[PDB]
């Protein structure tokens, strides 16, 4: 997908599915 | 080397300085600038370019 030492901002297209993931405090895990 | 027609003829010692982890990829550089006088040194320059 993408090689190291980059950044990204707007994520376009990689249509696909629900984007973001969270390491809540929900930690049991 | 007072020859002032191009570049030039010899074998140049050429050794670093500087180094900056900046961290992204780059495609395209320049050089741009701005050549505002008037007083200067030269008598009257008045340089319409």
């Amino acid at each position: 997908n993408l090689k190291p030492f980059e950044r990204d901002i707007s994520t376009e297209i990689y249509n696909c599915y629900f984007p973001l993931q969270s390491y809540g405090f929900q930690p049991t895990v | 080397i007072n020859l002032v027609r191009d570049l030039p003829q010899g074998f140049s010692a050429l050794e670093p300085l500087v180094d900056l982890p900046i961290g992204i990829n780059i495609t395209r550089f320049q050089t741009l600038l701005a050549l505002h006088r008037s007083y200067l040194t030269p008598g009257d320059s008045s340089s319409g370019w």
